[PDB]
């Protein structure tokens, strides 16, 4: 088939400044590209047909260029309800082949994240185990650590997290992190504490309760 | 086997088959080619292939053309495509799409696994008792242990929405999914203002409404 390379895979740009990216055909598709912007949570949407039209509706901030292999996606005045998957395709050649996307996020000013920890409830404890919880709210960049530390022991290994995808309005992201023990387990220990790192914040925070109530 | 409509989520087992819909707009056209696509987490975007609803036309991506059946019943300009010796590399989101709207359709979900469905329990995530601030607090739930996805969060019925933060869901060692759900809200409304998180895991036919304070 007929492969599509699309470059850059991700993307951070700062409200007001132009994004570009590129496709390149492996085989010649005359104008036959299409560009499509896929929003969080969100279904594909068409931006570019025949290389260079814009759909109805598409605002002129999105322009796209190229003809035979080499083809352009240009975004100016970037807004932050941008951010987004951008995907090429090419519908000259069967099958129907799509670029692998372009992930651009929108860079704005560091934000240090507000830390939350909360201690597991005396429902969940009553079923066996033990889940503690570190939240850490609307926070830039995305770069975080969290470590877990009981009685001072660092933890590791017994922890998920997962991240928000970022704001549409402010920018910024938001975690949470899960300790996951026993009841056994929590019940041998006394300070639960969530220590964090971040960009934003000159000193660590972090954020603790002792097992009790 | 298993019917999955537009938007729909479905958990299948493997070797098994499922067949997904997708109305036509119902527009008058000479033609009217739907697509099939499908999209993978860490994967680029897959054309299946393409179908006409109104001559019953096809044409598939030759990747697919021993695992996807395109057909469509004409009287209720209905498109179907059926997915056969399902494998974990069928769980996926697949669009349709349509000529006469610029946005695929919704995004419909297969789950293939052997895991058994199971109902998540909800836990609460108080704001901090006897050591709250006077700023911002923060409370939420944990809907913990539950098979398959998805699992929706709301506040309030809906009606809060500013400072939610509903995080994706991650899947443990175990097999089964855990999601938390939180919001942010005045220190100083936790004494009367009424915080409840609704959740439902539809392929359980689970739904919990829990009411969230801090703990005596
Ligand atoms: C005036 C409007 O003219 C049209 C938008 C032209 O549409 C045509 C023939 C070209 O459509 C392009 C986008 C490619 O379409 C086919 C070959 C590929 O279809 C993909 C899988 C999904 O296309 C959907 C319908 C576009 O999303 C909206």
């Amino acid at each position: 088939e007929l492969v599509m390379t699309q470059t850059p895979k991700f993307m951070s740009t700062s409200v007001g400044d132009r994004v570009s990216i590129t496709c390149k055909a492996s085989q010649n598709v005359g104008t036959a590209v299409a560009w499509y912007q896929q929003k969080p949570g969100q279904s594909p949407k068409l931006l570019i047909y025949s290389a260079s039209n814009r759909y109805t509706g598409v605002p002129d901030r999105f322009t796209g260029s190229g003809s035979g292999t080499d083809f352009t996606l240009t975004i100016s005045n970037m807004q932050s309800e941008d951010l987004a998957d951008y995907f090429c395709q090419q519908y000259s050649s069967y099958p129907l082949t799509f670029g692998g996307g372009t992930k651009v996020e929108i860079k704005r000013t560091v934000a240090a994240p507000s830390v939350f920890i909360f201690p597991p409830s005396d429902e969940q404890l009553k079923s066996g185990t033990a889940s503690v919880v570190c939240l850490l709210n609307n926070f830039y960049p995305r770069e975080a650590k969290v470590q877990w530390k009981v009685d001072n022991a660092l933890q590791s290994g017994n922890s998920q997290e997962s991240v928000t995808e970022q704001d549409s309005k402010d920018s910024t992201y938001s975690l949470s992190s899960t300790l996951t023990l026993s009841k056994a387990d929590y019940e041998k220990h006394k300070v639960y504490a969530c220590e964090v790192t971040h960009q934003g914040l000159s000193s660590p925070v972090t954020k603790s309760f002792n097992r009790n109530e | 086997q298993v019917q999955l409509l537009e938007s729909g989520a479905e958990l299948v087992k493997p070797g098994a088959s499922v067949k997904l819909s997708c109305k036509a707009s119902g527009y008058t056209f000479t033609s009217y080619w739907m697509h099939w696509v499908k999209q993978r987490p860490g994967r680029g975007l897959e054309w299946i292939g393409r179908i006409d609803p109104n001559s019953g036309g096809t044409k598939y991506n030759e990747k697919f053309k021993s695992k996807a059946t395109l057909t469509v019943d004409k009287p209720s300009s209905t498109a179907y495509m059926q997915l056969s010796s399902l494998t974990s590399e069928d769980s996926a989101v697949y669009y349709c799409t349509r000529r006469d709207s610029d946005y695929w359709g919704a995004g419909t979900t297969v789950t293939v696994s052997s895991a058994s469905t199971k109902g998540p329990s909800v836990f609460p995530l108080a704001p901090s008792s006897k050591s709250t601030s006077g700023g911002t607090a923060a409370l939420g739930c944990l809907v913990k242990d539950y098979f398959p996805e998805p699992v929706t969060v709301s506040w309030n019925s809906g009606a809060l929405t500013s400072g939610v933060h509903t995080f994706p869901a991650v899947l443990q060692s175990s097999g089964l999914y855990s999601l938390s759900s939180v919001v942010t809200v005045p220190s100083s409304s936790l004494g009367t203002q009424t915080y409840i998180c609704n959740v439902n895991h539809k392929p359980s036919n689970t739904k919990v409404d829990k009411k969230i304070v801090p703990k005596s």
